[PDB]
């Protein structure tokens, strides 16, 4: 395996190498927002940052180790998670809002048009402001994100030796990530409490996430929000 | 059958 | 000031394992066969004195008296379901391919499917508490895992307090692990992956919490008035 | 009122 060999160092430029783009939203500002069209313009927006989002996972050192079933299962567990905490990290800058894109820059008051998501809204903009008071770095970003595909789906798949290369590269990752807080001049007592910090938050975004897919179930038997044939896919995965 | 399945084994 | 910071790692470890709540005992009837009424039956009663004793177990917890009653109140509500399975889980290591959920209620997974949707989880339980074998996770550890799912699951739904007593109790964790031998990168490597298995208790939780509110649609099985008040605030 | 609330009391 090639992602075994490699140095921290090696690890966060290829991550950071691998990075997908910030896409655009359908958003006119001249428009007026309905509950349809808002799911509608996230909906359009998501599953087009889903293709870049596999090209990316492609990227992931260890990833194409693995056997192409158990691909198609980490992304099928950890694909809104992976929006999410992506999101969530291109707002930390734009405090009290959500950047779904360059053009779409949304306040709590007008995630309220959907029924039940300024509840997910709050939790994603707390998150985003959690990562301000910590001042993440990008190279733990690409870090955090990587641990998110690999670990979500690792415990819900007789050659359980897929799993043990799997904790190989999470355990290679948790060096990368220390090895990061060691250049900035933390403490040792210091990195081992933000890495706790950074880890403790992956278990927020699963919350998120969970209650986000359940809301993606109500919106399709609802059926007044269209959803692309990749999304449904991805969406009866958890249903 | 998929389109996940698809998109990642395209080459 | 909280008291909670000024303890020593040892001093957290043993006010957290002279917290540790009893293990309870399900109902004595010996009919091992089940349905999907008896199984649930069996289940909400036992997770409703374990809830007792959890509540009793939080007001020990090092940090959690010096929060007001509003905020115990969000943390357990958020906390409940992933304390309990945490506690399954610790307890069911040394019966592998089982979940013991009393002394006198080991169950296999070909029982989980008398309830519909059970299965799933019941698999979930499975894995996480064949996670922790292999990990040979320690009583010490277990605790201070289980005290951060109080502080931590409900953090952000709402505050310099819990934080500062999570990064003690990660100095805690550290500490314990350092004094079984521990190399400072195998130290850091098993923090994390202790960590990351609170991502998917918290999902074993959130698929959970959503199969229990079925449940309370279905009334398979009437729910006591304290079991229904924490399946609300989770709607 | 919630049962919670006095649980925690006691
Ligand atoms: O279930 S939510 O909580 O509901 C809302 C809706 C509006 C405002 C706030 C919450 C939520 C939240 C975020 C997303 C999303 C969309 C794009 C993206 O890149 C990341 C997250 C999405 C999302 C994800 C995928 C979709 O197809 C459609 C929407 C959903
Ligand atoms: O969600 S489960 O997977 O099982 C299903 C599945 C479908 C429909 C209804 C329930 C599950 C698993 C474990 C528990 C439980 C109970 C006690 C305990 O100490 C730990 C876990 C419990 C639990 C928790 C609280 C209760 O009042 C009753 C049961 C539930």
């Amino acid at each position: 395996s090639l992602a075994l060999s490699l140095t921290a160092d090696q690890m966060v430029s290829a991550l950071l190498d691998a990075e997908p783009p910030i896409l655009y939203s359908e958003y006119d500002p001249t428009r007026p927002f309905s509950e349809a069209s808002m799911m509608g313009l996230l909906t359009n927006l998501a599953d087009r940052e889903l293709v870049h989002m596999i090209n990316w996972a492609k990227r992931v050192p260890g990833f194409v180790d693995l056997t192409l079933h158990d691909q198609v299962h980490l992304l099928e567990c950890a694909w809104l998670e992976i929006l999410m905490i992506g999101l969530v990290w291109r707002s930390m800058e734009h405090p009290g809002k959500l950047l779904f894109a360059p053009n779409l820059l949304l306040d709590r008051n007008q995630g309220k048009c959907v029924e039940g998501m300024v509840e997910i809204f709050d939790m994603l903009l707390a998150t985003s402001s959690r990562f301000r008071m910590m001042n993440l770095q990008g190279e733990e970003f690409v870090c955090l994100k990587s641990i998110i595909l690999l670990n979500s789906g690792v415990y819900t798949f007789k050659s359980l030796e897929e799993k043990d290369h799997i904790h190989r590269v999470l355990d290679k990752i948790t060096d990368t990530l220390i090895h990061l807080m060691a250049k900035a001049g933390l403490t040792l007592q210091q990195q081992h409490q933000r890495l706790a910090q950074l880890l403790l938050i992956l278990s927020h975004i699963r919350h998120m996430s969970n209650k986000g897919m359940e809301h993606l179930y109500s919106m399709k038997c609802k059926n007044v929000v269209p959803l692309s044939d990749l999304l449904l896919e991805m969406l009866d995965a958890h249903r | 059958h998929k389109i996940l399945h698809r998109l990642l084994q395209d080459s």
